[PDB]
RNA sequence: GAACUUGAGUGCAGAAGAGGAGAGUGGAAUUCCACGUGUAGCGGUGAAAUGCGUAGAGAUGUGGAGGAACACCAGUGGCGAAGGCGACUCUCUGGUCUGUAACUGACGCUGAGGAGCGAAAGCGUGGGGAGCGAACAGGAUUAGAUACCCUGGUAGUCCACGCCGUAAACGAUGAGUGCUAAGUGUUAGGGGGUUUCCGCCCCUUAGUGCUGCAGCUAACGCAUUAAGCACUCCGCCUGGGGAGU
């Protein structure tokens, strides 16, 4: 994940000017990493070590989504639409 | 992660006591502070200071040793634990070391010793033994 | 002994600098150990990479004879 | 990103051929969206050991800034050519 | 329900690393092939023999073919969850550590069942095959020798895909958290103290070793990397065989 792409994501999803810690922001960064990493694994199918990194990312994302849904259901629903998640 | 702050505070005292430290600093909470106050009133610790800060505060406890550097607190046990709560009836409130020690019960009247709670015919959660 | 690179303020060891590199290889071409040359741990690793690059590019020998 | 390409031209060529080689391969790098920051030429040095029965060669040192694609293309062509006897791409 | 920032995470700034996958490249050495020089043994053992050699061996020089592994560096050194990872270069890619206090504000821990990974041997299909080498053959040894030793040598070791899912898979030590003398090496950082520096000294994190209080242990020993003091969750034990049947 390049730095300019990351700046796009954080600005697009941040809840306010200085916000970088919000669930929304974190889930956006993770979602790109997860998608980006999936593409790498499609070619390097046997890279089991890297894949373990993906599994932690997937767990982190689920926990942030679970937190958001329980905190404020509205915010949660908006985010999964913008990101196109099935959750 | 931290699961029983009360137990952790008791252990800080037990460990510090074991090596005859003069003072120890415990991160504060309302319930831990009440327990500390009982220990002073009952003469198990010398003094207790409450230091404020941005965070949750610190309890500085000064331990108490007799002549010959003898430890006043012989032992501390956590009774009620996060994994298995212990509630006592008014008449079943335990005496500790045959009345030579105290038990700290959380009641709707407050956080009392065994003796105090017994006089009020009140029960509740048995937090710890101290002897 | 003291590390040559920390003394002289050498931040970047380079495989091209053959004259410098040659101070760390034996008569036979063996890379001298850190215990014998007094180099810092960090710089021994960087130096080892340089010698291996140099040997690949025919600046240093693999086996002198 | 900054790379340092060093390569060795076989020593049995005239200066005309040499310049031809340098121009050809520098054009390859630039052709693939690189920019050549530096270009040293150590000139004919004595090789530490024989390569393809050659004890000498002309050492070139081209610094460039490029993406993967550009440096990878040099590697492919530098291997195929019989004039360049060794090369190394190195990130700076 | 509303707040808070220490836990946890994000941002920002740095650091090291045989972490992984893919694609290339390099030097040594063994074997084989060709040729020059050259002649009678070479090889092997406790001692021998089998074996190879006048059909020119072994030794020696030049070149070439091919496969496997990466001397020195190299270090109770590093990285990884574990198995494990050590030539160099490039592509893709995971994690950890340090500082910062810009942001979220308990979002955390454990985790039956489940899923994925998991040395070596082994299996299926197809490649590859130098060295090594179960099986096997021969020579010895021996009372015998279905072995140790010697000369050969198949599968295998290697590669792609799939399967197998077991190890003394070990620290014979589950994961998380906090607390409880010191001394001393060593790895990657940060801050400072006299400075161009070097460096010495001081402090601080996070790992990795040794010694050693308190405490623990049947003893041996462990001891801030606990086998100490505590709390949460999981797994497992209940005499030896029968039987991991």
């Amino acid at each position: 994940i390049t730095q300019e792409r990351k700046n796009q994501l954080i600005n697009e999803f941040k809840t306010h000017e200085s916000d970088t810690g919000s669930p929304e922001v974190q889930i956006a960064i993770l979602t790109d990493s997860i998608n980006n990493l999936n593409e790498h694994l499609r070619t390097h199918k046997k890279d089991h070590h890297s894949r373990r990194g993906l599994l932690k990312m997937v767990g982190k994302r689920r926990n942030l989504l679970t937190y958001l849904r329980n905190k404020d259901v509205t915010r949660y629903r908006e985010l999964i639409n913008k990101l196109g998640l099935r959750r | 992660v931290m699961t029983d702050p009360i137990a952790d505070m008791l252990t800080r005292i037990r460990n510090a006591n074991m090596v005859r430290h003069e003072k120890l600093e415990i991160p504060a909470s309302k319930l831990k502070r009440e327990i500390a106050e009982i220990l002073k009133r009952e003469g198990f610790i010398r003094d207790v200071e409450f230091v404020e800060d941005s965070k949750q505060g610190i309890i500085r406890v000064f331990l108490k040793y007799g002549q010959n550097n003898e430890r006043v607190i012989t032992g501390l046990k956590r009774i009620s634990k996060p994994g298995l709560r212990v509630y006592a009836k008014s008449n079943e409130v335990p005496r500790v070391l045959n009345g030579l020690g105290i038990a700290i019960i959380s009641t709707s009247q407050g956080v009392l010793t065994d003796k105090e709670a017994r006089a009020k015919q009140a029960g509740g959660e048995v937090l710890a033994y101290v002897w | 002994k003291v590390c040559y690179f920390t003394s002289n303020g050498i931040t970047h060891i380079d495989y091209k600098d053959v004259d410098l590199l040659k101070k760390f290889v034996s008569e036979r071409g063996k890379i001298l150990p850190r215990r014998v040359t007094g180099t810092n741990a960090k710089y021994q690793r960087k130096l080892t990479a340089a010698i291996k690059r140099a040997r690949q590019m025919a600046l240093l020998p693999y086996v002198s004879g | 990103r900054k790379y340092e390409v060093m390569y060795i031209i076989r020593p049995n060529i005239d200066e005309e051929s040499k310049k031809a080689v340098i121009e050809r391969f520098n054009n390859v790098l630039t052709s693939n969206g690189a920019e050549i920051t530096g270009t040293k030429d150590w000139g004919k040095r004595r090789l530490a050991y024989e390569i393809n029965d050659f004890r000498d060669g002309f050492y070139q040192i081209v610094n460039v800034q490029s993406d993967a694609a550009a440096v990878q293309e040099f590697d492919r062509l530098a291997k195929i050519s019989d004039d360049i006897i060794r090369h190394i791409v190195v990130k700076e």
